[PDB]
């Protein structure tokens, strides 16, 4: 939820697609 | 016994503060490694459970990064300062309590 | 609690960092075009709000796209050109972004100086507990 | 009894801490706008009163919004713009807030020194014999 | 009400006066930022004489230099008076303790 | 009274006006 | 559980120093036509790792040459040129090296401050 | 004795505080050409005295400086005289800058003396 | 008289140290006033006179002129102040040792 | 002799800490001498051998250097700080033990 | 082994050849 | 031995001071054309050695660097040789500008070492 | 005599005229 | 004796203060071509001396003007010019003055610290036993 | 002498020599800028051994590096000497204090 | 002989002639 809080699961990995698939 | 029970809470608070300090140091030292997730512990729940290894959980990311790292320097620094000050306060309380317990014997 | 000062200062620092990052991204994308899936790039801003816990820290609810009209530049040689042969260049105010960066830096320094002073005071506080 | 000095100094420390907190919040939200539910942020100040129960310490009666004129910035390109395209900006004086911070810090340090001195004197009274 | 009582009372009431003046100094140094505050202090010699002959009336200190907020506490002078009064209280305590120890030593053997 | 001494009457309030009428 | 802080901070300091050295080497050899053997210079960079025996300090695994293709310029009157008269030049991003140096220096300072604070607390711990 | 040391140091601290306040006021009003009653602002200085042998210091009075008042020419302001001259304050800047430092250093020296004498008196108390 | 005189020598030395300390503190606090002349008392001669007995203070020679007429030099005054404080504490220690020995004799 | 051994454990720990401090100071002083080899000792094994004439080992280099100098700076500085802290810890432990032994005889 | 550890025999000499023979 | 730290750090201080003086002298004489007897100025360097196991650092000697003189053509000068090439000092500038900084940093580091060792020695002086 | 010593006589005033009369 | 350290350090402080004052006056009057009597300003320096045996503090013997030739410029307009129109001005090396100031300040700090350490040692040995 | 002074003569002489050596060090610190000055020091070990048999001679200190003005008092070497001399003075002070406290405690 | 040691012979004066006579 609010950034900086505690979560039990990792966030999904980040990606920066140059062009949409 | 009674002597250990009088100091158990303060000693455990000191130990948990030290462990959280180590966690903060580790996740501020890994500030450049991609794919590394920020780590920290829920201090209140940990202290209550121990007074009744160590459980740690990931931190909610602040802003996205392409590499994958999710550590925020200012947030880590504020948490570090808070934990350091609270550790110092706990040490002072323990020292004062021990000094009083020693003084009662004269 | 005499300890929510750290929370307030940390929230202020995080908000200022977010605003500076948004400004830097806009400056980087000042003259970009045809982002992913072909939609033209649009500038974004942030909105600060206070956390009524009275007095509280600052937060940023969400990033809001600018409603200022995009620049329409006549260039039919681009496949993005519409029936009028126009391409949509992003709206970036360079002076506005420079001023925003200056303000963010100044607020960040002020908050760090407040944190320094309060940390000194709190360190001196514990000397009476013995 | 020399013991009421602890109460007086504790009240003084609480008042100075609250004043410092208010000043720091004002400095942090100096540039903030559009507070929750849309009302713009307004600079807040504290009020010091004497907690007579003759003479005594200082307490904080309440917190009051300053009645200084509220700043305006001409930016029609913003959803918060009024009928004249003015966004409301809080009336915060950075120099005033910094001076308040410094004065509060100095007073806090002076009061804790008073507390230490009274503690030493009372320990001496204890060890009179 | 004879002998020991008064002989130690002359110092006990002096210590009480020092403690009350210390409390007043602490109050007026803790209230040093409230606008429109008046510095409060008492004349130790006259107060001690009046107490010995057998509620204390506190006088107002003349401002050193004006301020718009109306406060008339002078920080450095207040700190100097606080230190002086603390030292005087310690001197009274130690002379009382030495006198009492000397009295007690007689009741030996 | 001389500065720093004792007195029996409170000091008058401080005004500091911007411009006298 | 407080003596591992020195190890973590020292590992961070060493890793940052290695990264700074690599950046300095790239900046110095930005325009090196050839090395000792004859092969053109290729940009190098470190690969960090988590030094967990569970999290701990950072650790440099190894140094790898950048997989980006090296640049090539036309120069037929040079014995290093191939059959097409192209001599290979290293692919170094000067701005990248600059910002790497800046970030490495800042992280170095942060780790120094962390180590100083932890040393102060450890020193004050013994006064129990 | 040593009780007079507290009086002497307190007097010195008060005098240095007055000098510092005067210097700060002059620096603040260094460029304020008007007064609430229309008279131009004029630099002010304290006068020191010895309060009777030897002894501490006291501030006898604050007096206006007799240095000539710098005056500039602008007919726009109503404060201008028959020749269009208005009277800026004749307050030096570098003089006040060094006065601030000198006052602060003297203040620190006096408080250090006071602290040393207090420590000596405390040590004497346990003879 | 016996105990009285034996303690009186050191008591008078300590009192003279205290008065010299007062004079030094006065002329240090008054170090920034034009027209002031630094004063001091010849400790050795004064103590010798008092031992066989209202102090005769005398001026101190300047070392470098100042236009305002001040002759007190801060560094010299600070060194003299430190020396006087150390002498005062030494005399206090000697007096305390003598008194403690006298008290312990009766035990 | 029982007192001798009981304090001897900590006394030897302190002595080895002092020796390691001296070696660290030496390789700090000679940090710019070309052709120098960093030297150090293994505290745990050395203490075990002494409890049950000191050998020193060459520190593993981390980066090459043309002038033949292998003594790093950051790693040995952290080692210096750690050794100083542990020397102080041993000193205070020995002092506490000695004072506890002494106050019984009062 | 790992940098910063301890080992029995010293490091080999370091050389910077301008051109490999 | 914890006393040897003093004469180790003193040796380090002396060696670094000598190095800094040599660098300053070379910078001052970077453009001097002659000596007292027509001998051109030559850049000088110090030789460091271990006192001896290992110990402090001592300056073995001061030697003039053996590099060719950057000779220049001034035919109308008495010091010119048969071909009119006078000899000039072979002193660079970056070398000394970096030597001064390195020597100052090492000097400050040894000062810190001496401070810490003196503090801990004084703390050991009051055992129990 | 020597600066820093003690003499009975006081010190004459210091005058720094701009121009000699 | 160790009580001689106080007078030695006081002499060192006085000498360094006089040297610094001389350098400051030279810097202030580096470009003051006149005097109250018409004599051009001439640079001056102090002379150090030792006092006793063979080892003691530093004593400033006197202050002497330099004998180095003085710069002179061609200005027939000024009445101070001689028959040839050459008016004489002080010869002060500004670099020399800056370095003198720095060295005097460093020596001043060193002597102050030495005095402080000796005072602390004397105060600590005052309670032997 | 006497049985009491026999034990403490060595420590007293060590303290006196430390005081004199510190005085000489302070003197050559104060004369750091006087040209033509030569740094002086005391051979502490030889002087102590000579004194513990029954003024003190001065030995010139070898110059570190030459200077034009003729002054030969170094700074870093003498500062380290002063620091270590003060440290050993305090060590001797606390040793003598411990001996005297033990002697007094035996007599209680 | 070694710098920093003690020798009873005072060092000869240091001179820096501009040109060799």
């Amino acid at each position: 939820g609010v950034p900086g809080a505690l979560s039990n699961q990792p966030a999904p990995p980040n990606e920066a697609p140059i062009a949409t698939p | 016994d009674r002597l250990d029970a009088a100091l158990r809470f303060q000693q455990e608070a000191l130990n948990l503060r030290a462990q959280r300090q180590e966690i903060l140091a580790a996740n501020i030292a890994n500030a450049d490694t991609p794919g590394y997730q920020a780590r920290d512990i829920d201090f209140a729940s940990e202290l209550k459970k121990v007074m009744v290894a160590v459980d740690l959980l990931y931190r909610v990311p602040d802003q996205p990064s392409l590499d994958g790292n999710t550590v925020d320097m200012d947030r880590e620094r504020t948490q570090f300062a808070d934990n350091s000050l609270k550790y110092q306060m706990g040490l002072t309380v323990l020292g004062s309590q021990l000094k009083g317990m020693m003084n009662v014997l004269q | 609690a005499l300890l929510n000062i750290f929370d307030i200062a940390g929230s202020a620092l995080a908000a200022q960092s977010k605003r500076l990052n948004v400004a830097a991204s806009n400056l980087a994308n000042a003259d970009s075009v045809t982002g992913p899936d072909g939609q033209p790039y649009r500038a974004k801003q942030v909105v600060f709000q206070v956390d009524a816990a009275a007095t509280g820290g600052v937060k940023v609810a969400s990033v809001i796209e600018s409603q200022a009209p995009e620049k329409l530049v006549y260039e039919p040689g681009n496949p993005l050109a519409d029936a009028n042969g126009y391409v949509k260049m992003p709206n970036v105010d360079v002076v506005g972004e420079m001023v925003n960066t200056m303000s963010a830096s100044r607020s960040y320094q002020a908050n760090i100086e407040v944190l320094n002073t309060v940390k000194s005071m709190m360190l001196k506080t514990l000397t009476l507990g013995q």
